[PDB]
């Protein structure tokens, strides 16, 4: 190009850091959430109670975490589906956490934790 | 145009599960040659040389 | 199974097209009232005569 | 919000426009153009001679006549090129023009028509 | 053959695709020193008799 480089871009994580949930059958660890505005979601970023992100200092919210990858212009999600979901309660998730920017991550596990949601350490 | 079968996934996932076995075989047994047997988080196990004196 | 939107690694289905065409009537040259009378010059002359 | 629609968007305008133009081993009727920064080119769309489109009170300063769609995020047109080009020089072409907001269209005919470029009725 | 970068009528080619595996170091696994020894319990015990 005239820079000498264009990036396509880096492809939005998957649905894989659930290693085990309850199974009921209306859903128990996943929670359905309305999307804020303008805000794009991904698979793996602490979400506080009404939707949005959490942010520096607010740590103790914590409600759940993504688990899809919405798109914020057009309205819809990763799979086509008006709302967003995230895990909210007792579940096995990888630590694959997408933190804002000074969330620190000891503090939003603790949080997590004392919802039932337990981290599995991971390694690359 | 072409999608991912599961079988694809399958065998990544389990090719890496092996990868990481044969690649911590390999370093316990390096450190078993070291001489004493420190797991990779750095926990002993076996001290040859306290053992044998 | 094309591409999806806003993404280069998800799939969609183009399922077709929608044709929209204009209409177009055709009654009068379909009546053939009007006889084809080829010729080679630019203007042509006819003769009227009326005995009364 | 899904408000109901998802438009993915309209097809650029083809390069079709030219009718007729004084074509030589190079580009006699054609000329480049440095691409301006944050700039969208289409076909059909009046340029100056700094290479940006006709604004209202320009109309005399029109100079070529688009015939390639360029993008401004990724600086290459939709041929893989690096540069925009236009007709300038003797040329006819089709009366489909995309013109900015409250410019003159019959003063940017003429101004064309004096450089020699004939825009030949087009109907629909 | 599928779609331009920025283009959803426009097409483009697929090249192909590059790998980058993490490089792997088996060397002291492929001398072959330690000997297998299978086990039906949780620990082992062994005696050392020696003499001056």
């Amino acid at each position: 190009a005239y820079q000498g480089f264009t990036k396509l871009g880096e492809r939005e994580p998957l649905n894989d850091i659930i290693l085990w949930e309850e199974i009921t059958p209306t859903g128990h660890s996943r929670k359905e959430y309305a999307p804020v505005a303008s805000t794009e979601y991904r698979v793996g970023e602490v979400l506080k109670a009404d939707g949005s992100k959490v942010a520096a200092g607010q740590e103790a919210q914590a409600d759940s975490v993504c688990i899809v990858n919405f798109y914020a212009d057009l309205q819809l999600s990763y799979h086509g589906q008006l709302k967003v979901v995230g895990i909210y309660r007792d579940a096995e998730l990888k630590d694959l956490l997408k933190l804002e920017s000074g969330v620190d991550a000891a503090a939003v596990k603790s949080a997590l934790k004392a919802k039932g949601i337990d981290f599995v350490p991971t390694g690359l | 145009n072409e999608l991912t079968t599961e079988a694809v996934v399958r065998a990544k996932k389990l090719m890496k599960i092996r990868t990481k076995f044969d690649i911590t075989r390999e370093f316990l047994f390096m450190q078993a040659l070291k001489g004493k047997v420190i797991d990779a988080n750095g926990v002993l196990y076996a001290d040859l040389y306290k053992q044998f004196d | 199974l094309t591409n999806s939107e806003k993404s280069r690694f998800f799939l969609a289905d183009l399922t077709g097209e929608v044709q929209s065409i204009p209409n177009t009537y055709g009654y009068i040259s379909g009546l053939g009232l009007f006889r084809s009378a080829p010729q080679t010059q630019t203007t042509f002359l006819m003769d009227l005569t009326d005995w009364d």
